[PDB]
């Protein structure tokens, strides 16, 4: 497992923790509006996804949709524990082992889930306008890399 | 489950109580999920049952295992907070909650377990700003869950 | 200083715009207020003589002193931000945060020094949630600080 | 001594997690603790009232809810600190410079700390524990070094 040695980079990076922190902040002023233009960014990149997420009907209905309503909302509270815990490697490790679970257990591996990134840019872009930089990008990606170890 | 959203989202107290007490819970959102779970098997061993994959959780924080799903746990309480201005969000937020617990097959019943443990939780959290009414908020919040399993 | 109290606390634009933008900050309160020093000594150098105390205040957290004070003035916003209900407590806070800065010679004209760093933190900070009100709504409450000196 | 005291107190778990229990209850109303802790002292040390003469009459004071209301917020601070050693040592660093300025002796600064207690028995009620005192008085003791 290469869990705990991203875990431990993760922890002792910190103006990568500071670029985590910052995007976070504009990205979860409006946890449903965005949790919602992730998934809907993941749908166009990687149209695969909607077989996995078959239970969730009609995902071009966006907001109309109240499961995919329900999973973008929901989404975005496991990004905030995640933010939450990169000052404690520790607690950053059993929080992605925790989160890895169920993923594991609906066969996505660490390949299907990196298809995340690109949607993070592009609603990076779209939340960011004139400020955006692909630096927030690279931390995101650090991010997700330590949860791909896991699956 | 419509019946329960609306019970909760109709009444300014029940959402103001639920505001309140989770703003103090929220000064320390790890020992507070911590200390729910401790509540939980001390009060209800029975559902001890439902958390195998866990381990022994009578370790509590230094068993990682449990401390992953206790602060996790936090974050879907959070949701329902936020939730609360807008009962068509309870819903969709409480149905989507609710699939990985019926696939556990935890009935409504077997989730209120919750309940008494969440009462001692904000006695002990809370000081003199416990009242009964915010043990009330909490048992109206939980029916939600219930009335979707 | 009543007039400037009154210009922010009877502002529905202002003070939604100081609560989101505070909300943002709070994110991050640390390199906020690390950025923003950053930003009033790169752009007003002349303000450098007042922090003499402080020494080398390019070097950012390495400095501990400029650390600890980066930190320290963020929680004066934070109150400030948690005064905006209130004019009576906005009035009674700001005077109180005065009095240190009327002793250090800073007048109202030296303290809106402050003004144009506070916009570039915003922008690098609020990303397309940032607009020319955002940054007026700051001014007002600066105006608040600088009526009292 | 503020770099070994403060690092005590960021390695304490047990400590760190009966500051933030209790900070939990007494910043539900920062307006309303802090005041009752500034009446606390004033009672308790009456030669307290000299150093604040410029509050004017504290025994309806507009000076004395803006000072208590304040002093709230850096108590927010060092309990937003208590995970990480050098920024505790720095806030608390911070701190201390205007209270030397003022001549507000390590000794004089420990007179808050009954006031404390008190001001914990009113607001936990029956969940009032002599060990959350101690850990008030242990990060207290980290700027009392200061001093
Ligand atoms: C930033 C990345 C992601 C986050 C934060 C996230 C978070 C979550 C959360 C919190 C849940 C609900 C709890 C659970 O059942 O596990 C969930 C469910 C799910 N996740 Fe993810 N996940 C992400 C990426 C992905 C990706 C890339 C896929 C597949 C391509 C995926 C597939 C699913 C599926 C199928 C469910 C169940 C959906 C339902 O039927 O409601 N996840 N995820
Ligand atoms: C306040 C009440 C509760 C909250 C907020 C809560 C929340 C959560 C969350 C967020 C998860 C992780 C996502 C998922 O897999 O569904 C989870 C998992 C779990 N829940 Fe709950 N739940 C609560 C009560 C209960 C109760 C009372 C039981 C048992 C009777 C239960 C059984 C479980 C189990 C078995 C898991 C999977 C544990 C693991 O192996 O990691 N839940 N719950
Ligand atoms: C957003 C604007 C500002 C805020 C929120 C802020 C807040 C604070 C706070 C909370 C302190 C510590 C308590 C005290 O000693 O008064 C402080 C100290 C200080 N302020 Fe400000 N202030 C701001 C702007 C300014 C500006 C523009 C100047 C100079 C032109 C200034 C000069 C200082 C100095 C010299 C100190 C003492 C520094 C030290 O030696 O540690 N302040 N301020
Ligand atoms: C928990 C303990 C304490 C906290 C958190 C606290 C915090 C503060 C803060 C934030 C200020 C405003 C910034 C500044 O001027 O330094 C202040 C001012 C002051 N402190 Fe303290 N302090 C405490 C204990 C004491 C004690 C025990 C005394 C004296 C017996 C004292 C004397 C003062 C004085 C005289 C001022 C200036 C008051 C004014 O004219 O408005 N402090 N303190």
């Amino acid at each position: 497992s290469r869990v705990a040695e991203l875990a431990n980079a993760v922890v002792s990076n910190a103006d990568q923790k500071d670029l985590l922190r910052m995007s976070w902040g504009v990205l979860s002023v409006d946890m449903e509006g965005t949790g919602l233009m992730l998934m809907a960014n993941l749908f166009k990149t990687s149209p695969s996804a909607k077989g996995k997420f078959a239970r969730l009907g009609d995902v071009s209905a966006g907001k109309d949709n109240s499961k995919l309503r329900g999973h973008s909302i929901t989404l975005m509270y496991a990004l905030q524990n995640f933010v939450d815990a990169l000052d404690d490697v520790e607690r950053l490790k059993c929080v992605v082992e925790k989160f890895a679970v169920n993923h594991i257990n609906r066969q996505i591996s660490a390949d299907e889930f990196g298809e995340i990134v690109g949607p993070l840019r592009q609603t990076l872009k779209a939340r960011m306008g004139n400020y955006f930089d692909e630096d927030t990008v690279a931390a995101w990606a650090s991010l997700v890399a330590v949860v791909q170890a896991a699956l | 489950v419509d019946a329960a959203v609306a019970k909760v989202c109709g009444s300014e107290a029940i959402k103001a109580n639920l505001r309140r007490s989770w703003g103090v819970l929220s000064a320390d959102i790890e020992a507070t999920g911590l200390m729910l779970m401790s509540n939980l098997f001390t009060l209800r061993p029975d559902t001890k049952t439902y958390f195998t994959r866990l381990g022994d959780v009578q370790k509590g924080k230094a068993n990682s295992k449990l401390r992953g799903h206790a602060i996790t746990l936090t974050y879907a309480l959070n949701n329902f907070v936020d939730s609360l201005d807008d009962p068509s969000r309870l819903k969709c937020v409480v149905e989507k909650f609710a699939v990985n617990h019926i696939n556990r097959k935890i009935s409504g019943d077997a989730f209120g377990a919750i309940v008494e443990p969440m009462k001692e939780t904000l006695k002990a959290r809370m000081g003199n700003y416990y009242s009964d009414d915010v043990a009330g908020a909490w048992a109206a919040l939980v029916g939600v869950v219930q009335a979707a399993l």
